[PDB]
């Protein structure tokens, strides 16, 4: 969910005819090591998922500082 | 002149013809012969320009009137062609694989064009009229077109993913794109190498005549499929040696110029009139 | 209402011009585009038909009026082509090796043909007049002909011995044979994989247009050597990309339809003349 | 003609009759005999077609005007029947168990039809007028119909569950479906085995005559229950041997064709005009 | 509509002045400002262009109509500068050491020059009339001229030895050469490094104005020693801060444009005179 300081988000409370285009990307999994007390250290390495665009809607980001009306 | 452009001109249908102005036209005009580099290579002579000038003088052109400009090939010459003098004769070598490129060069140099900048990275563009086209030229043009809907998103192409755009040109030194009128298009162009302009065809160009050396009638200077006009300035000849071609051009220079008209030359040699 | 008779129609030379009917024609008529498979392969887009329908809608064709029919190649498409739409546009790619095949295809689809059966086993066949041809279609047509004389004996051929027959077609998907008129001929045809029909060229097929994508003008829809007419329905376009070809077709659909007329044989007035 | 179709034709009741046109009609026409395979099987001769041609020639038909098109049986012949000659005489063998199929075949080939494609997977279809029917033909056609209501909900069936639909045709080579007019129907058909078209009966054919070999008068070429019009083109004969049937057809070809009229053969050999 | 014919105009007095067209021209025209890079360096703001656009909008120019073009220095800008806006204002910094160069630049952009090619390797050249000059431009021009006599022999020079020629330019990026008229000159120019053209001064260029920043009146746009015309398009401003210069330019844009006129050549009336 994305929010911006542009005029398109300043008073976004009601939205219609919402449409979007998004190009796919790839999220590749990195290496995470486990701090075992003794012996060899296992590592979780690899793992990739290609993200492809799907339907867009309206959401709200609720953080400790700002409550934002986002897409 | 200009204030009286929108005024009638009346003429009697019995006014005596004036004498031939061909001699005066030659004495006060300059002629350009654009030929491919392979022509000079095959001729294999370093004084052939002087011989051609002397032959033209035998044909009435004063020494200094005729000029010779060399271009590597159709693809290179199509990158912002420059038409320098009053009468331009372009000797275009025919290749069956480059029919569209020959047609595009002929369209560019045989017609007047009124071009404007296209900031494809900021605005999406339309072709309002049948005369409106998109002429792009440079080192290498690759134009990808994404038609857009009322929401300004893409139709059959993601507005962001250029891989889903529609390819109309690839590594082209010149291309004249014609998309459906009235539809906004997002354009992805290799702006680093070549420039694209929104152009309007104003009318014919009388000072430029293209002689197609070999081949058949393949030029189509109009995007309309129903029309493939063969104007008087689009000549075609059959060749085995370039010296014969040049002798034919010199001998029938009167006929070639007759197919061309004066006053069509512009101060600048550019192939279009640029507005920004 | 009066269908089986030809009644003269009288008109005044000054009545009026009715308003443009192009919009109504587009609203109430269907369009068909026939293109080769390689066009779809090069486009390599799944929803390109939807985009073309959207563009046609921008040009005033209601959604669903335009249809896109694929064919593998000229030879395959020539096997009993069926053009059922109100307006048919056939994009035919030019192959310098298949000039006669393209000519035969265009002659078959650009003209109107009244065909009767041929049973080569029982009967010997003549061609009565200049409009009489023998059109054979199938997966593989091989036609050999033996011309007879007034005594029914073959000329340069033996009726019993088919090996002496004169081959005029070999492994053809479509062929329009033209032999000397007034001479009986014994025919040997591969009836298993090819059907031959005795056809008469009534006249032009108004609602079918052929756009040649590629080389020069090579089509000859007339068996007469002295004439090679280029009708307004025989368009020709130079190309490098298929998306450009389809954009040109859509942008100038008004002119393409203007070059075509409703099939005179497909409206009620033709009732009890031949069809509808 | 089209511009004078809606013009009166006036005739004087004293105009002298023209001479018999039967001779000239035969000398310029083609005759097609459609017979079952069992006919040729019982005849058991390879030159019988030649003998029938000679016998017809004794009756005034030039050698080359009579053609014989064999069909396996009524059901197979009912799949897109093709009528090739100017005059078509179809010999249908009567079977007590196939009265409806005989009636459907006669209706298809004794009447002109105007048909359109039916994308039954996307849209619901109605029958506007008593002349509107749904003609479906193919290798095996099974039609299931669910009538809807004003709210677009099935009546006596579930619009989503085909198992509740109503059976109107099971494994039919050809079937003409008549449903209640003005009611939207959801259709499911074996589209992989047959094609279904929305067709309109225009009128009689006048160039197809169906001779029923054996049985009684069972044909019903009109869906209206209160009409079984026995037109002049639907004949009936009794038989014990096929040679007698063919001799009767040859000897009375004058009467057979006097009941038919030329000018009705379509340019296409199909049994229905098609529009997409 | 009547292009290429000089029709007289017969206006009268007491026709009443039309309202001010300044607002409409600002709405429908574009403005280009040409300034040196040191201007942007001294301003030291990344959004100064936007602020100047906003100020021009306060003066009536629609946003996006004013373009800000930048050039390194005078020599770099003298490399065939292109001025394509409807109105062009060139902020040219004064340098006592580049006076002639300054003048040359002005002479090139404050006047209309019909230029035709020059092939020094092949022809000898002479200047026919006082309006004829030789304009050479490029990375570096070094022109050496050998005057000839009626015996085509060099005067104070040898036609074969270019070391005896007379130097008129050295390392120039733009130079306008004026030689004695009616005398043929042999030319030695660094054609590889720069190009020379035979140019006739048609008249003033009205859409281009030059504002000389600091200095004194030193410009001489005419080769005539007896004339040093300071036209209304040659402004001079004393300066200390470039921000003041740009504020003065924007504030008095009305006066600056009033000192200029639409390019007489670049408009529809000049069709078939030189352009558009
Ligand atoms: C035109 O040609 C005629 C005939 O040769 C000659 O007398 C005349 O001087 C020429 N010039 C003009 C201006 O008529
Ligand atoms: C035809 O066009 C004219 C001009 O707009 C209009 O007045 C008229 O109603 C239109 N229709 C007919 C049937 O004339
Ligand atoms: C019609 O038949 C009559 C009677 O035999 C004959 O005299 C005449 O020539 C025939 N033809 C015409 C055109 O009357
Ligand atoms: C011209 O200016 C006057 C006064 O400023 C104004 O009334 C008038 O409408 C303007 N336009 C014309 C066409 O006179
Ligand atoms: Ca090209
Ligand atoms: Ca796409
Ligand atoms: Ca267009
Ligand atoms: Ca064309
Ligand atoms: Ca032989
Ligand atoms: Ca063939
Ligand atoms: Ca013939
Ligand atoms: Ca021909
Ligand atoms: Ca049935
Ligand atoms: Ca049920
Ligand atoms: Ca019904
Ligand atoms: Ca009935
Ligand atoms: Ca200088
Ligand atoms: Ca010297
Ligand atoms: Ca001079
Ligand atoms: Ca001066």
């Amino acid at each position: 969910d994305y929010w911006d300081d542009s005029q398109a988000f300043r008073n976004m409370v009601y939205v219609r005819s919402l449409a979007a285009n998004l190009n796919s990307v790839i999220c590749t999994g990195g290496d995470y090591s486990f701090a075992l007390p003794v012996g060899q250290w296992p590592v979780m390495t690899g793992g990739a998922v290609s993200l492809h665009s799907a339907g867009v809607t309206l959401s709200t980001q609720f953080t400790d500082f700002v409550s934002l009306n986002s897409l | 002149q200009n204030y009286g452009i929108n005024l009638p001109i009346t003429g009697s249908m019995d006014t005596a013809y004036a004498n031939s102005t061909q001699e005066e036209t030659f004495l006060t005009s300059t002629l350009c012969l654009y030929y491919p580099t392979e022509a000079a290579t095959e001729i294999n002579d370093n004084s052939w320009k002087d011989t051609l000038s002397q032959l033209f003088l035998t044909k009435g052109w004063p020494t200094g009137s005729v000029y010779f400009k060399e271009y590597t090939d159709i693809a290179s010459f199509s990158v912002d062609p420059q038409l320098y003098c009053d009468y331009n004769v372009v000797l275009m070598k025919y290749d069956a694989t480059l029919q569209l490129d020959m047609s595009e060069l002929a369209d560019l140099i045989l017609n007047e064009w009124l071009c404007n900048p296209m900031d494809i990275t900021l605005y999406y563009y339309q072709q309002t009229d049948e005369a409106n086209k998109w002429i792009s030229m440079g080192s290498s043009c690759t134009i990808k077109v994404c038609p857009l809907n009322t929401q300004t998103l893409g139709i059959g192409c993601l507005t962001t993913d250029t891989a889903t755009f529609e390819e109309v040109a690839t590594a082209e030194k010149l291309v004249i794109t014609d998309v459906v009128d009235g539809v906004n298009h997002k354009l992805d162009v290799t702006t680093a190498t070549c420039t694209i302009r929104n152009c309007k065809k104003l009318g014919p160009r009388e000072n430029v005549a293209v002689i197609q050396v070999g081949g058949s009638d393949v030029l189509d200077i109009t995007a309309d499929p129903t029309t493939a006009p063969q104007t008087e300035r689009m000549m075609r000849i059959n060749w085995k040696k370039w010296w014969q071609v040049f002798y034919t051009v010199v001998d029938y220079v009167n006929q070639i110029i007759q197919a061309m008209s004066k006053r069509s030359r512009s101060l600048n040699s550019a192939a279009f009139y640029y507005r920004i």
